[PDB]
């Protein structure tokens, strides 16, 4: 859960960011706009960049949620195995 | 004097009654003043927009 | 085997007082070692887990407005742990436990953190119509920017940029001082 | 050496009552000085540590909307410290410990702070269309502004400046 | 205070609602827009 809070404050700081200050989109657009078709999620001047920067945050949040729920379920299965 | 169920005679007794008071300053400085102070907010929230 | 405690050695020595000449007694010394595996998991790991969050309030963006909740809750939990470790430690004014000293140190550190956080959050919302103050700020911050390895870049967003620069600086110095706070007892 | 408590002096004196002519006794007096460090680290550091937020809450801007959380957290923690410091002191109404006195005073201070903060927050979010009330406020606050040594200066912005 | 919290969640709901969803102004306008003189509250 502390790993969860640190990763979620990270994704908050990434999301609530502004386009004029920390644009730097060159390497991020190519990678975080093509993992989405692999994750099975349907797709959609400054407002466009804002929407893109919100979408990347939503995508990283989902791609972290999948792994986190997998890890939690596997852990709860692994710990309570020997009694049954 | 009283008369109990056991016996026919009457039995004497001495009753000492202590009437005492509690010094109030401690509980009125540490117990009732905090709650009486925080009870003045239940009406304050309505003025908050 | 007693369980929690382990016995190292049990020597016994006779004491005679020469000056008095009538005092004779036997002293047995027990050197006992605490097995720390129980106390570690139950106290130390949550302690470091929650104190790792002092450096965290600065990286949160100021416009979200959630710095105060997180920082106050961290300080509250830290005070709770301090009171608990004080209850479990013997009340001896001769010496101070190391964990309690570290917790008091990081608590004062979190207070410094919350006051600088409220400062940056106040300077964040200033509208250009109220606190213009342009020339004294531009000439200093445009030159301060490259010295922090910060990425290069109406006035309402300039104030937000000011807030971000200053709180990132606080974070740079804050992690640095926290590293020494940890090294002090390494 | 016992640890916490240290002895200062151990006088002993024989008490004779001339009235009774029979009552005789020996009174030993122990004057003991508590070592402060334990209760210091446990109470004084947190108390003086959290008491700054009470007067700090005002520097917080009203638009963010975090005044209430700060002030209520401070007041709750302060009541907790008050109850805890009252539990350890013996329940004697003969006198008040000075720490408890100072803490109750700063509690009254912070509970005045909460009401002035809700008042300023209410006069802040006020809309320009509902409660115009301009002339009674204009002259008085524009005269008061220079006397406060504050920087000088669409109606909602004026209300925010007033707040 | 629990009566206060229920009445205040009610008033929050009355405040945040939008025009296209919960208009229903027929009975409300005549009664709630003529009570501000009775309560000594100045109009817009
Ligand atoms: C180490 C094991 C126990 C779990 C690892 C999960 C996180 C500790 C790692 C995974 C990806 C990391 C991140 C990778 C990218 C960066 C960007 C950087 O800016 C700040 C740290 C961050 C978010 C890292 C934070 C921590 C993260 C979430
Ligand atoms: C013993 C208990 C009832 C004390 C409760 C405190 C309130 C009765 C007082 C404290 C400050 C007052 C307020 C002070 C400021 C004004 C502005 C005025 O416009 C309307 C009443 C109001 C909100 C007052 C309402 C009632 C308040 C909250
Ligand atoms: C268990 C706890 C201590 C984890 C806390 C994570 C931070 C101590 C580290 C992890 C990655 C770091 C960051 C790595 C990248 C940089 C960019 C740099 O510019 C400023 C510091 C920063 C954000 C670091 C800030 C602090 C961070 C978040
Ligand atoms: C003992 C504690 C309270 C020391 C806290 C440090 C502050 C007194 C200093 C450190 C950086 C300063 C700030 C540095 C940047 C400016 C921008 C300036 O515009 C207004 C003051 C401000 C916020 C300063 C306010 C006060 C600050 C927070
Ligand atoms: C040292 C302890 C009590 C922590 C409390 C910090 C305050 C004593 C300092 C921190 C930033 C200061 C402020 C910095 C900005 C100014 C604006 C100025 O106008 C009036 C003083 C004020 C509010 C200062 C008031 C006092 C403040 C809150
Ligand atoms: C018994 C305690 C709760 C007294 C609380 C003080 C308030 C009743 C007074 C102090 C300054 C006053 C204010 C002074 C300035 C004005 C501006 C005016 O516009 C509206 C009322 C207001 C906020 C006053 C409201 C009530 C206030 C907060
Ligand atoms: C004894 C007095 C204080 C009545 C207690 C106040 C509420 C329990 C009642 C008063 C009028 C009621 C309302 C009457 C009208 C409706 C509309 C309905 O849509 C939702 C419930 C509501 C708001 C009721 C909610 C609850 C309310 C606020």
């Amino acid at each position: 859960v502390t790993l969860s809070i640190v990763i979620t404050v990270f994704v908050l700081n990434v999301h609530h960011r502004s386009p004029r200050t920390h644009t730097m989109p060159t390497w991020v657009r190519r990678v975080f706009l093509d993992i989405v078709p692999r994750l099975l999620l349907m797709k959609r001047f400054e407002r466009s960049v804002k929407e893109d920067w919100k979408y990347v945050a939503m995508v990283i949040d989902r791609i972290f949620l999948w792994m986190f729920i997998i890890v939690c379920l596997l852990g709860t299965v692994g710990l309570f195995l020997p009694p049954w | 004097t009283r008369k109990y169920e056991c016996c026919a005679e009457i039995y004497p007794d001495i009753t000492y009654a202590f009437v005492i008071r509690r010094l109030p300053l401690f509980y009125t400085i540490n117990l009732i003043i905090p709650c009486l102070l925080i009870s003045c907010l239940t009406v304050l929230v309505f003025y908050l927009p | 085997p007693s369980g929690e405690w382990d016995i190292v050695a049990l020597p016994g020595r006779r004491n005679e007082n020469p000056d008095d000449s009538t005092y004779v007694d036997i002293t047995y010394d027990f050197i006992i070692r605490r097995k720390p595996l129980f106390y570690t998991i139950n106290l130390i790991i949550p302690c470091v887990l929650i104190t790792s969050l002092a450096i965290l309030v600065f990286y949160l963006p100021s416009d979200c407005g959630e710095k105060m909740t997180l920082c106050i809750s961290v300080l509250l939990a830290l005070t709770v742990f301090l009171l608990l470790i004080s209850k479990i430690v013997p009340p001896t004014s001769l010496d101070v436990p190391l964990v309690g000293k570290y917790l008091m140190f990081t608590m004062v550190l979190v207070t410094f953190s919350i006051v600088t956080s409220v400062c940056v959050l106040n300077v964040h919302h200033r509208s250009p119509t109220t606190h213009t103050m342009a020339p004294w700020v531009k000439v200093v911050f445009l030159e301060k920017l490259p010295a922090l390895l910060f990425m290069q870049q109406s006035v309402s967003e300039d104030w937000k940029y000011v807030a971000m620069v200053i709180d990132r600086l606080f974070l740079w110095i804050f992690v640095f001082v926290c590293v020494f706070g940890t090294i002090g007892m390494f």
